[PDB]
């Protein structure tokens, strides 16, 4: 199944170009900077693409329950509406079994995106319910 | 006013000691230097930083509220030395190494 | 005959101790070696799955 | 309210860490699974954490028959014991569980 467009950058080496950011962590900054070169270059800057993907795995993952690692990300109905570039490295991080990093891998490639968009992001927590004057003081 | 600067999210904890993990990469922690842990709303649990790692994580001795700490709290910064009150106010006291005073029965240094 | 049954405990707590003290350093030695082990990190072993 | 569940990650002896799905509970915090997988009751206390999203914990029973997919319950609250002038004249095992065959403690407050 995995086009060999994939398969070229995944065999390749990837992690000695030059990206927006140098990144900390161990293996997660691969599955982002990999994330980051499909982005860039096959799929040409569509990097929303991807962040929609993890909300969808993360909707996909809480009505399967958490034993998604056994089953196989590319046959599957559910997984059909990710893109076979996020199937590949899904199923790379099920080979390396850091399917427990999921979240340090998101929080790695939102960081990438917003700083090749240039879009720092900002995070606020009002209310029980929100209040427009509240807001526009804030 | 005054907004507290954060700079990752408790990783692990083993007993007396903790790891943070960074949350951003630009952020950037001092050495010796003393954390804060935001274990609740209400109390604060201070730390220090003993070892920094490649991978960006933290290597952090706490001192206080151990056991109110979890995975996932808020990491808080204050990039400045560990310092305590001193003076001749303090003599006749017991008194916590974190300037606690231990009951019984402005400057910093 | 007293010398004698001293001599010889003596020669064995010598001998123990020094067994004892080689014992420890070696399990220093291995212990150092463990914790060396536990600080380099494991790599990525990537290759294809398909 | 509902009990928090968690689910087992791997073993080594009578250590064991279990993957918590929502958030992970605090250290010393017991954990109980039902005698009917592992054959008898059997609570695990936290003793410390690993990363986000995993907790190690010690068992008081022994591990057999233990599996890598057993559903963990979280109490929430620390391994409780009973006391009280009931607990006198009485054998306690370490959960606080009586083993002298005579009956049931009857305590009205259990403390950590």
């Amino acid at each position: 199944v995995p086009s060999p467009k994939y398969i070229e950058i995944y065999q390749s080496d990837f992690s000695r170009n030059a990206y927006p950011l140098e990144l900390l962590g161990g293996s997660h900054v691969d599955f982002a900077k990999l994330l980051y070169s499909f982005a860039d270059q096959v799929e040409n800057k569509k990097f929303e693409v991807y962040v929609e993907d993890f909300k969808k795995l993360d909707s996909i993952i809480a009505e399967k329950g958490p034993f998604w690692a056994e089953e196989k990300i590319f046959q599957s109905p559910t997984f059909q509406g990710l893109s076979e570039g996020f199937k590949f490295i899904l199923g790379w991080i099920q080979s390396e079994g850091a399917i427990d990093r999921l979240e340090n891998v998101r929080l790695a490639y939102k960081e990438l995106v917003n700083e090749a968009r240039k879009e720092t992001t900002a995070t606020v927590i009002v209310a029980k319910e929100p209040s427009g004057n509240d807001l526009a003081e804030i | 006013l005054e907004a507290k600067q954060k700079i990752g999210f408790v990783h692990g904890i083993d007993g007396t000691i903790a790891t943070i993990a960074p949350a951003a990469s630009k952020v950037t922690v001092p050495y010796n230097t003393v954390l804060e842990i935001a274990v609740s709303a209400t109390n604060i649990a201070n730390a220090l930083v003993f070892n920094l790692e490649k991978d960006g994580s933290i290597g952090v001795i706490l001192l206080d509220n151990i056991s109110e700490v979890r995975s996932g709290q808020d990491v808080y910064a204050t990039g400045s030395l560990l310092k305590i009150p001193v003076g001749f106010h303090m003599l006749g006291k017991i008194i916590n190494p974190l300037g606690k005073e231990i009951p019984t029965g402005t400057k910093l240094g | 005959g007293n010398i004698t049954g001293l001599m010889q405990l003596a020669d064995y707590t010598y001998n123990k101790t020094r067994k004892e003290l080689i014992t420890a350093e070696l399990l220093e030695i291995i212990g150092t070696m463990t914790a060396m082990h536990a600080g380099k990190k494991v790599g990525l072993k990537k290759t294809e799955f398909w | 309210d509902v009990k928090q569940v968690g689910y087992v990650q791997q073993i080594i002896g009578a250590v064991v860490d279990v993957t918590f799905t929502d958030s992970v509970p605090p250290v010393l915090t017991a954990l109980t699974v039902d005698a009917k997988e592992t054959g008898t009751l059997l609570t695990m206390e936290i003793v410390q954490h690993l990363d986000t999203k995993t907790a190690r914990c010690i068992c008081m029973s022994s591990t057999d028959m233990l599996r890598l997919r057993t559903p963990v319950v979280n109490t929430g609250s620390q391994i409780t014991v009973p006391v009280g002038e009931a607990t006198l004249g009485r054998i306690f095992n370490v959960m606080g569980d009586a083993i002298d065959q005579r009956g049931p403690v009857k305590n009205k407050v259990r403390w950590p």
